[PDB]
């Protein structure tokens, strides 16, 4: 039990530098708010 | 939510990072 | 025998009266196309008469 | 000039509407209009007297319609999407 709580609780603790210093994690939600407003932009322009 | 970046409007969803 | 140097990045100018903000703006207009060689000058014992092509850049350096 | 009333307006031949209002952002000194990301003319520099104004859009917003089913009653409730509560 005790060993594995260690295991669990590091493994935890990597889980945010593993974001912290990594934005490209969230590749999946960055991208589906890009195409949005990807598209508004496109969007907008055809305005002009 | 660090890591997250003419009639158009954004409508706010029901639910909100609150309830959420 | 007129020796250049590199134009380096030097002729960009506001095309329009529109101020912006730190915004990408992307125009087509007239330019000095960057690291050209630069036709140059002196005062020594230099102005002949030069085309204006298209429409045309100039500098000097001073005191 | 008018302030915070919706109003057309003309400036050196720029044409737009919306409220004018006064803004801290400062331009130089040869430059007029202001724009945005989606070229949206925004801030203008009032010509006779120097000044950055701004433009805003008016409101717009759609109605909408809070109801219990007419079976039930005729009183229904309003929503004015994302207007401050002033205009209405
Ligand atoms: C089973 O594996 C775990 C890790 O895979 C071992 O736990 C590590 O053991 C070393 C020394 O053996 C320690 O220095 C580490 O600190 C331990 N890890 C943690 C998170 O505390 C464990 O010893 C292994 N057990 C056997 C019988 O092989
Ligand atoms: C610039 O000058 C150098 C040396 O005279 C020459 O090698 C190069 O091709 C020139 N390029 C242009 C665009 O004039
Ligand atoms: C709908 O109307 C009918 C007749 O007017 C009525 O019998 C029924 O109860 C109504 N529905 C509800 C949920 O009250
Ligand atoms: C509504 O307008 C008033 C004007 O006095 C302003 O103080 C207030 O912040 C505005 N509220 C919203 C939600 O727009």
């Amino acid at each position: 039990q005790k060993l594995i709580a260690n295991q669990f609780n590091s493994a935890i603790g990597k889980i945010q530098d593993s974001l912290s210093s990594t934005a490209s994690a969230l590749g999946k939600l960055q991208d589906v708010v890009n195409q949005n407003a990807q598209a508004l932009n496109t969007l907008v322009k055809q305005l002009s | 939510f660090n890591k997250v970046t003419n009639g158009l409007t954004v409508l706010p969803p029901l639910l909100t990072d609150e309830m959420i | 025998p007129p020796a250049y140097t590199n134009s380096f990045t030097r002729g960009v100018y506001y095309p329009d009266k529109v101020f912006r903000s730190s915004v990408l703006h992307s125009t087509q207009d007239l330019f000095l196309p960057f690291f050209s060689n630069v036709t140059w000058f002196h005062a020594i014992h230099d102005n002949p008469v030069l085309p204006f092509n298209d429409g045309v850049y100039f500098a000097s350096t001073e005191k | 000039l008018v302030k915070n009333k919706c109003v057309n307006f003309n400036f050196n031949g720029l044409t737009g509407t919306g409220v004018l209002t006064e803004s801290n952002k400062k331009f130089l000194p040869f430059q007029q209009f202001g724009r945005d990301i989606a070229d949206t003319t925004d801030a203008v520099r009032d010509p006779q007297t120097l000044e950055i104004l701004d433009i805003t859009p008016c409101s717009f917003g759609g109605v909408s319609v809070i109801t219990p089913g007419t079976n039930t009653s005729n009183q229904v409730a309003v929503l004015y999407q994302d207007v401050n509560c002033t205009e209405v």
